[PDB]
């Protein structure tokens, strides 16, 4: 019996088998339907046919907002990608912290009633990443396509009063890059064009160490500019958009949000913890997720938290090179442990208790 | 946000502690642990918690991860027991080993009612408390270690 580990990101499905060192299926969490109004396509193939499709993400800001399309995603994961029969496999799913309770209730219902899994668990993403880093104490900054959240953990227990969440992450950054590329005269508008700009962002963006200095550098010469070849063969040039786009993480007012930036939310989360554990949290900031992959982000985080923290505080940002997969890897490890599997919901328990049982078993 | 409407509403509760205490009852390695003053050591071996024989205590493979339970009498009562639990991560241990050692450290803490104080000990960064566990020349690092429990995805 081999458990399945499925980390349903807002933007990407990461799926595979417990005990593997990486997910075997990674593909966009998208359903595509004809742009002109056979019925639909999922994942990689929707991306492949995007020339004629309108693409929709069933998860927004870490929350499933289209349950019929999410069912298509899970079906595709089991039967078309992993090519497994879900009724044969205990399944571990994941969630961002501070999601509405009904999200995991419906996850539980669909896994048992539609896919007939024998057992399942819904894990908190940031906790899986902490264990993937080999720690029991630290503060995880997890940022994917949907959510940025801070989870301080002490001796293996998340501190719920100090968890922070920002519904600003990779997709918002892609949307903002689309917008500011119009200043150069480029027009990226459609759902398919959003995927092109997402690729530009991943390939060419970075976090400036000093934003105002970098803006001056960008105006003084072309030294920061990069070229990018579009699918139709046109070559565009981008300059200060490279770092203006992820600057939004530090200055959410770039997209009209009044929120604290990710450096301030990290600091605020630590400050909500008991004073005697704060030094351990400051020395163990663990980055997790695709939106933490910008070159320069760890250095910027180090600089900004140093400016907020007591002047003698020892601060360390841990940025695992595999952190696009840290959540999944933490799940692969925990799902390989018989004691962790002992806590999972069995099909019989679901039959007797219903969806509410997820809140009494999954922590 | 409203914690109470959310998926973290039950974190920090008695119920959470009860569920995790029950889970810790299903690990054979903890049975009989922490019953007298001394040092008990286990090594992670392909996700399993495996006892290290007492004749080897203080010798650690650089390729491996370990759990070290130090049981002692607290100042408050010479007839009772208190605990430091150290997990030791070799310089060359793999991610599955270190993550299992971290998780199972929490589990042993759960098993012992939350009483242990946890210490993360990376090779070359060991705490003063960890260095104090072994007699003069007692701490030795060994070449190699056991194979990862991970299957490598090509
Ligand atoms: N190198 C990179 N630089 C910046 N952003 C990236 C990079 N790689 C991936 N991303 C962004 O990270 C997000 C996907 O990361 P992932 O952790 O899988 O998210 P999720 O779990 O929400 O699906 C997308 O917004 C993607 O564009
Ligand atoms: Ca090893
Ligand atoms: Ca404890
Ligand atoms: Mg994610």
């Amino acid at each position: 019996t081999t458990a399945l580990v499925c980390d349903n990101g807002s933007g990407l499905v990461k799926a595979g088998f417990a005990g593997d060192d990486a997910p075997r299926a990674v593909f966009p969490s998208i359903v595509g339907r004809p742009r002109h109004q056979k019925d639909s396509y999922v994942g990689d193939e929707a991306q492949s046919k995007r020339g004629i499709l309108t693409l929709k993400y069933p998860i927004e800001h870490g929350i499933i907002t289209n349950w019929d399309d999410m069912e298509k995603i899970w079906h595709h994961t089991f039967y078309n990608e992993l090519r497994v029969a879900p009724e044969e496999h205990p399944t571990l799913l994941t969630e961002a912290a501070l999601n509405p309770k009904a999200n995991r209730e419906k996850m539980t219902q669909i896994m048992f009633e539609t896919f007939n899994v024998p057992a399942m668990y819904v894990a908190i993403q940031a906790v899986l990443s902490l264990y993937a880093s080999g720690r029991t104490t630290g503060i995880v900054l997890d940022s994917g396509d949907g959510v940025t959240h801070n989870v301080p953990i002490y001796e293996g227990y998340a501190l719920p009063h100090a968890i922070m969440r920002l519904d600003l992450a990779g997709r918002d950054l892609t949307d903002y890059l689309m917008k500011i590329l119009t200043e150069r005269g480029y027009s990226f508008v459609t759902t398919a064009e959003r995927e092109i700009v997402r690729d530009i962002k991943e390939k060419l963006c970075y976090v400036a160490l000093d934003f105002e200095n970098e803006m001056a550098t960008a105006a003084s010469s072309s030294s920061l500019e990069k070229s990018y070849e579009l699918p139709d063969g046109q070559v565009i040039t981008i300059g200060n958009e490279r770092f203006r786009c992820p600057e939004t993480l530090f200055q959410p007012s770039f997209i009209g949000m009044e929120s604290a930036g990710i450096h301030e939310t990290t600091y605020n989360s630590i400050m909500k913890c008991d004073i005697d554990i704060r030094k351990d949290l400051y020395a163990n900031n663990v980055l997790s997720g695709g939106t933490t992959m910008y070159p320069g982000i760890a250095d910027r985080m180090q600089k900004e938290i140093t400016a907020l923290a007591p002047s003698t505080m020892k601060i360390k940002i841990i940025a695992p090179p595999e952190r696009k997969y840290s959540v999944w890897i933490g799940g692969s490890i925990l799902a390989s442990l018989s004691t962790f599997q002992q806590m999972w919901i069995s099909k019989q328990e679901y039959d007797e208790a219903g969806p509410s049982i997820v809140h009494r078993k999954c922590f | 946000y409203n914690i109470a409407d959310s998926n973290i509403a039950n974190l920090g509760t008695e119920l959470e502690k009860k569920v995790k205490l029950e889970a810790s009852q299903h690990e054979d390695a903890w049975k009989g642990a922490g019953k007298q003053v001394g040092v008990e050591i286990w090594r992670i071996q392909q996700f399993k918690v495996v006892p290290v024989p007492k004749k080897h205590h203080g010798s650690f493979y650089t390729g491996d991860s370990y759990i070290v339970l130090s049981t002692y009498h607290p100042k408050t009562n010479p007839d009772k027991l208190a605990y430091d639990v150290h997990f030791w991560l070799g310089a060359f241990t793999t991610q599955d080993e270190a993550g299992t050692a971290a998780y199972k450290t929490v589990e042993l803490d759960d098993y012992l009612g939350g009483l242990p104080v946890q210490y993360r000990e990376v090779q070359g960064y060991e705490s003063e408390r960890f260095l104090s566990l072994f007699p003069k020349g007692g701490l030795r690092i060994l070449d190699g270690g056991v194979e990862t429990g991970f299957h490598h995805v090509e």
